[PDB]
């Protein structure tokens, strides 16, 4: 019951998936091959994992997992990876020629192409669903297959699932390993179009994570392996009360009720500890006191932006490992009076928390040190329209000069799609200063 | 009381049922009009290479004409 | 697969492309007989975009070689890699072009044009997924000038949703003394404007002065230049021949570097480039950012930057590589265009070069290269007022009306290069 499915769009979102469904197999015991010899119900059950996993008659665990891109050398490693037979065939589907960063062939040049297959099979996971609750949709913004093909799949999702839940992990552009100019136009684009279709979605930004590993593990030039290893740990702590069970377990749709007050409001702001290297995590024990702490720190952040100049609409403490509510009482009553944590008037100020008891796992070769606890906080502030603004501001840039839009228009486009896309997002960032104004 | 309970689920049905419409709707009047709109470009881009030969058939044609005299 | 097909067009065509085909099969390791005894599975990897995998592991080039004129194209198959081409490729005429533009793209050109799209039908349909098409050539010839633009229009008519990619070498008194080569150049500039993609402005002005005063050359000779032009066109093709993320494929490429459909003239840029008789980062960086180093004559700091793409091949810090490439876009600000944000990409090949530990290949779309066009529209116009030659062309069929549109497009596209030069952000 319960159970949740999983879309991976383009090479981020299909390289993202690969972290966290590796990582998701390392939490719960789970081979390369599927088989978990935990798990003495075979074939099915009802537990937890089980909402990620379905189960064959062989004992394999199998992701409820689709992995969709418009290229195939992406999906192929994954075909001949170590975790190839994790997956049936039908999970893995690929075209033969990419949206070469174009919106508009994502959307329809290509996409339309492969759309009516990747439903079929999206609805052969779902037929197997006793209690389907939703989809996590993973994909980039800047790229032509995780912006254009992504709107379609969303816009198709609420046409044969109604209004069932949609999630996204979007991943936020940078010029650090970007690989198109015009990632600016898909990113708008593709907000635009999605935004009605989404219930909630996180955003990465990559040049966030790349100032992590580079600052907190030391590492020259981050890849995009070393991004995406960091990356899951935060969906896993998202994830992990939908995947693991405890008493004192909070359900992310819980948590999701605090953290969309508005339709329109639904991106909140993920900030992971600890982030340290194995060399600095030896003999040195990070408290809930100070992990806490951390999630208050900008530099901490999956979206660049100033918390400390916004307003709060909802706090989330998604805390793993040894943890235990007076160690968190204690640390979030410190930080009340020591931090610039100013809500809004229309919204209460308590803090709203979730422990999972399993422990935090790391993949093995990995730069993250295992540590005994972790946190996630999850926050909804007007700050976070800031990644909004740098990013119209570079899409206005470009459309007041009409600069590479032939490419848009070429694939059957019209300045008007540009234009009602930007109108939306002046609307978006006129929302977030509305709900910071005080009551009268 | 239990007329407003009716009409409330009534209500969230049809609220529910004219979203998809909305979204089945817009989404295929996007796709047929890009549909539209590539083609369009597409023909414009042929024409143009047509025209390019018909003039190489009238410049043909004129060196014969040039030839007999 | 994304397959490239190859073409090339007269007789600077096939000698480039000749040198082209000699340089990669090195650096993937494919022999003279198409066999491959390389050491690397990078090699492989990709090597699908320009070899067709043939029986008994043959590896053959997906090349189609044009000629008006048997000359060039058999001393080509008496070349070193003669023997790897397949034979039903070559396709060649007898009667030649004499240096005439009309020839190649009306007369002589058209009656041999149906045979050339044959073999490339014959290509493109066992293509898994074809990119599209590059073709090499001279603008100041007959053949390759003429007739590779004929070819161009004739393909984008059975390919048009395909990338039309060509590297155009620009005529230069320096080199060549056939004076109606403005004349054939702006004729081919009126038809790369309309039915190219991208293009890679080879000048053959930049290349004499590398030669003469850099590489300290007195007599520099054609096989000089195309020295200059295999290292080049080895380096724009890296991310198109090596597994990498940043312009992997020809419309990716001009997705990241075509803001405007007709300027697609790009400068090419090579480092080092150093004579007969340890390189760092920064200097490697700083080098391909000089007006010296450029494969075009055009000084970039006339005019500013669109787009550029950056390559970088040998083993280096990915690191310093990254601080260099910022370092340089800081201190030369006012060059980039402020309106294309982050417009400078880069990518990093393991791989370096034949002979060479370190190299960087720069390629440049800046509105300076309307020095380029100036210059032969200046040469142009100085013939044309005088109707110098033109019954050579008007006997072919032509008319005066067609030189005076192709003259007049081609300054069309200079305005449009200064437009974009001079627009701001605010
Ligand atoms: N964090 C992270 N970002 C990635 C990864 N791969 C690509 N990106 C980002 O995604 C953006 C480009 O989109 P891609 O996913 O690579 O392209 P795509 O979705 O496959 O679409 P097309 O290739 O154009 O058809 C860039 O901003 C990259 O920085 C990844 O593995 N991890
Ligand atoms: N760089 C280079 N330029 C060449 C070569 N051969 C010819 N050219 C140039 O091309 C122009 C003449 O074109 P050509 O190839 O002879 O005409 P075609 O054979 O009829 O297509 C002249 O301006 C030459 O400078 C070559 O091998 N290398
Ligand atoms: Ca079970
Ligand atoms: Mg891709
Ligand atoms: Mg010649």
């Amino acid at each position: 019951m319960r159970e949740c499915i999983s879309i991976h769009v383009g090479q981020a979102g299909v390289q993202i998936g690969n972290a966290c469904w590796e990582l998701y197999c390392l939490e719960h015991g789970i081979q390369p091959d599927g088989q978990m010899p935990s798990d003495k119900t075979i074939g099915g059950g009802d537990d937890s994992f089980n909402t990620f996993f379905s189960e064959t008659g062989a004992g394999k665990h199998v992701p409820r997992a689709v992995f969709v891109d418009l290229e195939p050398t992406v999906i192929d490693e994954v075909r001949t990876g170590t975790y190839r037979q994790l997956f049936h065939p039908e999970q893995l589907i690929t075209g033969k020629e990419d949206a070469a960063n174009n919106y508009a062939r994502g959307h329809y040049t290509i996409g339309k192409e492969i759309i009516d297959l990747v439903l079929d099979r999206i609805r052969k996971l779902a037929d197997q669903c006793t209690g389907l609750q939703g989809f996590l949709v993973f994909h980039s913004f800047g790229g032509g297959t995780g912006s254009g093909f992504t709107s379609l799949l969303m816009e198709r999702l609420s046409v044969d699932y109604g209004k069932k839940s949609k999630l996204e992990f979007s991943i936020y552009p940078a010029p650090q390993v970007s690989t198109a100019v015009v990632e600016p136009y898909n990113s708008i684009l593709t907000t635009h179009t999605t935004l009605e279709h989404s219930d909630c979605a996180f955003m990465v930004d990559n040049e966030a994570i790349y100032d992590i590993c580079r600052r907190n593990l030391d590492i020259e030039r981050p890849t995009y392996t070393n991004l995406n290893r960091l990356i899951s740990q935060i969906v896993s702590s998202i994830t992990a009360s939908l995947r693991f069970d405890g008493a004192l377990n909070v359900d992310l749709t819980e948590f999701q009720t605090n953290l969309v007050p508005y339709p329109r409001i639904h991106f909140p702001l993920a900030t992971y500890a600890p982030v340290i290297s194995a060399e600095k995590a030896y003999h040195e024990q990070l408290s809930v006191a100070e992990i806490t702490n951390a999630c208050f720190e900008p530099a901490n952040q999956m979206v660049k932006c100033d918390p400390r100049h916004g307003k709060y609409m909802a706090c989330c403490l998604l805390y793993r490992g040894d943890v235990v509510p007076k160690d968190v009482n204690a640390a979030i009553a410190t930080i009340k009076t020591k931090r610039s944590i100013q809500f809004v008037d229309w919204c209460p100020t308590g803090f709203k928390v979730g422990i999972n008891y399993q422990p935090p796992t790391v993949v093995p070769g990995g730069d993250l040190a295992k540590v005994q606890r972790a946190v996630c906080m999850l926050s909804n502030t007007t700050a976070i329209a800031e990644a909004w603004a740098r990013l119209d501001h570079k899409f206005d840039l470009m459309y007041a000069k009409r600069a590479f839009v032939h490419w848009y228009v070429g694939e059957g486009m019209e300045e008007g799609e540009f234009s009602e896309a930007r109108e939306d997002m002046a609307a978006l960032e006129k929302d977030y200063e509305e709900v910071g104004v005080d009551s009268v | 009381k239990r007329e407003h309970e009716r009409e409330v689920i009534q209500k969230a049905i049809e609220e529910n049922n004219n979203f998809i419409k909305m979204a089945k709707e817009k989404l295929a009047q996007k796709m047929e009009s890009n549909k539209e709109n590539r083609e369009a470009h597409l023909a414009a881009m042929l024409e143009r290479l047509q025209e390019k030969d018909k003039h190489a058939e009238e410049v043909r044609k004129n060196k014969e004409l040039k030839e007999e005299a | 697969m994304r397959e490239i097909v190859h073409i090339q067009a007269g007789q600077c065509g096939n000698q480039i492309g000749a040198k082209f085909w000699e340089v990669i099969s090195d650096e993937h390791g494919i022999d003279p007989t198409g066999s491959y005894h390389g050491d690397s599975d990078l090699q492989l990897e990709r090597i699908n975009v320009y070899y067709n995998e043939a029986t008994g592991n043959k590896y053959v080039p997906r090349a189609i070689l044009v000629d008006l004129e048997p000359g060039t194209m058999d001393s080509v198959r008496s070349g070193p890699f003669g023997q790897i081409f397949r034979p039903d490729n070559f396709v060649f005429g007898q009667s030649g072009a004499g240096n005439n533009w009309a020839k190649g793209h009306y007369t002589e050109g058209a009656e041999l044009v149906d045979s050339v799209l044959d073999v490339v039908r014959k290509e493109s349909e066992s293509c898994d997924c074809l990119q599209g098409f590059q073709l090499t050539h001279s603008l100041g010839g007959g053949t390759g000038s003429g007739m590779g633009t004929l070819l161009i229009s004739k393909i984008r008519e059975e390919y048009p949703d395909r990338i039309m990619n060509t590297f155009s070498v620009m005529p230069s008194p320096k080199v060549s003394d056939t004076v109606v080569e403005p004349y054939n150049a702006t004729l081919s500039v009126h038809q790369l404007v309309e039915n190219t993609d991208e293009t890679y402005c080879i000048d053959n002005e930049a290349l004499y002065d590398i030669c003469f005063r850099t590489l300290k050359l007195t007599t520099p000779t054609y096989g000089d230049l195309n020295h200059l032009v295999s290292a080049t066109m080895s380096g724009v093709t890296t991310c198109l021949r090596f597994p990498g993320q940043l312009n992997a494929d020809l419309r990716k490429l001009a997705v990241n570097m075509v803001p405007f459909p007709r300027l697609h003239f790009f400068m090419p840029g090579f480092a080092p480039l150093t004579s007969r008789g340890a390189l760092t980062v920064p200097e490697l960086t700083q080098q391909m950012f000089d007006s010296k180093n450029m494969m075009a004559a055009c000084d970039p700091r006339h005019g500013r930057y669109l787009t550029v793409a950056a390559i970088f091949r040998g083993r280096m810090s990915m690191k310093e590589v990254d601080e260099q490439m910022l370092n340089v876009q800081n201190k030369n600000s006012s060059y980039f265009v402020e309106w294309i944000p982050n417009n400078v990409k880069t990518a990093v090949c393991d791989i370096p070069p034949r002979g060479l530990k370190m190299s960087a290949t720069f390629i440049g779309n800046s509105t300076a290269i309307q020095e380029l066009f100036k210059r032969i529209s200046e040469q142009f116009t100085a013939m044309f007022r005088r109707k110098a030659f033109l019954h050579w062309y008007t006997g072919e069929g032509m008319d005066e009306m067609e030189f005076t549109e192709a003259e007049s497009n081609m300054n069309d596209l200079v305005s449009e290069y200064q437009q974009y030069q001079d627009a701001t952000a605010d």
